[PDB]
């Protein structure tokens, strides 16, 4: 099995930019190299085959080049739609083999999170559980931290966090933070707070409610 | 022996038979057009005119719009119209050497072995006796499926008849429901056949 | 039009095997190899192997020489990938795929949706869905964020839409997280304050593994 190597794991470029993604085979593959785009939803599309032949319907912004072991995918005038993972593949010697892929992220202006907090629903409480939820939406860059407080006391146990991939339409990121405890413990306290610390300010963005209101 | 050649535009292909004469099996052009899409064009007839029935030939392919040189090399040129100059362009073609290009089989009780072109219309004919197919194989060495055994089809359609039409295009289009240009434009057949009585 | 149809999901007990199907249509099945590809959740594409439907002959990538068995049914134009004696590490999406053209340099232009194989002893369980409704708010033009919390289901995937797909912008559906053999996920939607609650907002949660859909209306509290 010919080993394929994509050197860059992850790429960040601005709109309109030109990006190059490289691929290297462990032995001469005589131009039998293909390129694929996998969008965040998992759908795989053929872009280029035989080094440089565009697949039908693919935009001429994509081009391929190379020979021997070394091959390059070029994307001109980057568009938002281009957020994806790009994979090469040799078909010179069966079985075919893929490179490890290169993730492409599109730059945008920094953005503070939009923070919203939700108490447990009546429905969930009726079943005996109590989840407090907090969304930190449409921020940029990726890195963010959230802290939960219950009656002023920081709380770590029972917190489950989840992060989206980069939004294909506005290039932002979003996060969900869910603090779960028993209905009994929930009813032993009054105020609940989630605090988002993001590089767009030293002061956390704070959202809170009181259970008895 | 089958020569399966892949050649660029500009590159000369020089064929020569140690014995026998050339028989062209298929030819295909793949090139960018002015609308920067990959198109397919024929070249079989051109190669046949230069090569078939000769012990040697030489040719190269070139573009409609070119700077015309004066050179003795030019007698070997074959122009392909709608193509525009591009490294993506490519011709794939195969030839083989045979002692005879006739499909009339003169003797009984001896195996004949020969190839049948991509778009053959000439029947195999026993001068004496009737046909009996030992093997009929569909070759497509440039495609991901390289070989199909069509012996049973040819056998039922020809055995115990005086003549047999083996038409790879009709076999593929009508028996195998083939639509892919790789197979349609480049497959060819080899046959092993005997005339009995 | 070329179509390769795969089931959304397979739940397989550890140590058992499963036969994945890939039902092809819109082209002549015997004119192409069928190939298969694996993708573990956060990883890349890995080729498994491919089969010639005319003679049943196949090639395999090294890592799958025993893990995978390829067959076809020419009559019904179905390709099968049998995965043998699975472990949790075989949990992954499995795609079938075929070349766009029959040339030996062809790339893989047609892909099935991929089957998410979950290797686990846990039992299928439908989701509970809870509404995430905002508290009191002034009469201002600040946009309103709503949501739904989905808990207690197994296996993945669940899909979420809003107003049966009508409300498509301003939605974030977050990756599921596994806890105690149960998944939890959530989705948010942000709408103009002029619309909800007079215009209704409902989240629609689909869980094909349990054949269940839950349509949770978000109501002011």
């Amino acid at each position: 099995d010919i080993q394929m190597t994509q050197t860059t794991s992850s790429l960040s470029a601005s709109l309109g930019d030109r990006v190059t993604i490289s691929c290297r085979a462990s032995q001469d593959i005589s131009n039998y190299l293909n390129w694929y785009q996998q969008k965040p939803d998992g759908t795989v599309k053929l872009l280029i085959y035989y080094t440089s032949r565009l697949h039908s319907g693919v935009s001429s912004r994509f081009s391929g080049s190379g020979s021997g072991t070394d091959y390059s995918l070029t994307i001109k005038n980057l568009e938002q739609e281009d957020i994806a993972t790009y994979f090469c593949q040799q078909v010179n010697a069966l079985p075919p083999t893929f490179g490890g892929g290169t993730k492409l992220e599109i730059k945008r202006a920094d953005a503070a999170p939009t923070v919203s907090i939700f108490p447990p629903s009546s429905e969930q409480l009726t079943s005996g559980g109590a989840s407090v939820v907090c969304f930190l939406n449409n921020f940029y860059p990726k890195d963010i931290n959230v802290k939960w407080k219950i009656d002023g006391s920081e709380r770590q146990n029972g917190v489950l966090n989840s992060w989206t991939d980069q939004d294909s339409k506005d290039s932002t990121y979003s996060m969900s933070s869910t603090l779960t405890l028993t209905k009994d413990e929930y009813e032993r306290h009054n105020s609940y707070t989630c605090e988002a610390t993001h590089k767009t300010s030293t002061s956390p963005i704070v959202k809170s409610f009181n259970r008895n209101e | 022996y089958v020569h399966n050649d892949v050649i660029k535009f500009g590159e000369e292909n020089s064929l020569k038979c140690s014995q026998g004469n050339l028989y062209v099996l298929h030819c295909e052009v793949q090139c960018l057009n002015g609308n920067n899409e990959i198109i397919h064009k024929r070249c079989n007839d051109d190669i046949e005119k230069k090569c078939n029935g000769n012990n040697k030939c030489i040719y190269f392919f070139e573009y409609e719009l070119r700077k015309k040189t004066q050179s003795f090399r030019n007698k070997n040129s074959i122009e392909i119209s709608e193509c525009v100059e591009s490294e993506q362009n490519e011709v794939k073609t195969s030839t083989t050497c045979l002692l005879s290009n006739s499909f009339i089989l003169d003797e009984a009780f001896i195996q004949y072995f020969f190839f049948i072109k991509n778009k053959n219309e000439e029947p195999v004919i026993c001068k004496d006796g009737n046909i009996n197919i030992k093997s009929a194989l569909l070759h497509s060495p440039f495609c991901e499926i390289k070989l199909k055994d069509i012996s049973e089809y040819i056998r039922k359609k020809c055995d115990n008849n005086k003549e047999c039409l083996i038409d790879p295009l009709d076999v593929q289009k009508n028996l195998l429901n083939e639509e892919d240009p790789c197979y349609i434009n480049n497959a060819y057949v080899s046959v092993n056949v005997v005339c009995n009585k | 039009q070329v179509q390769l149809q795969q089931p959304g999901a397979e739940l397989v007990k550890p140590g058992a095997s499963v036969r994945l199907s890939c039902k092809a249509s819109g082209y002549t099945f015997t004119s192409y190899f069928m190939y298969w590809v694996r993708q573990r959740p956060g990883q890349g594409l890995q080729s498994i192997g491919g089969i010639n439907p005319n003679n049943g002959g196949s090639n395999f990538n090294e890592r799958f020489k025993t893990k995978a068995t390829l067959t076809v049914d020419k009559s019904s134009s179905i390709a099968y990938l049998q995965l043998n004696s699975l472990t949790s590490e075989d949990s992954a999406v499995y795609y079938c795929t075929r070349r766009g053209l029959g040339y030996d340099y062809g790339g893989f232009a047609y892909w099935g949706q991929g089957t998410l194989v979950t290797v686990s002893a846990a039992k299928t369980t439908p989701p509970s869905v809870y509404p995430l409704a905002p508290g009191s708010a002034a009469q201002t033009n600040s946009m309103v964020t709503l949501g739904c919390l989905v808990k207690g289901y197994f296996p993945e995937p669940v899909t979420v839409t809003w107003n049966s797909g009508s409300l498509s912008s301003g939605v974030h559906t977050f990756p599921a997280v596994l806890q105690s053999d149960l998944y939890t996920l959530s989705s948010s939607v942000t709408v103009p304050s002029s619309t909800w609650p007079s215009e209704t907002v409902t989240c629609n949660v689909a869980h094909p593994a349990s054949s269940t859909k839950v349509d949770k209306k978000i109501v002011p509290r």
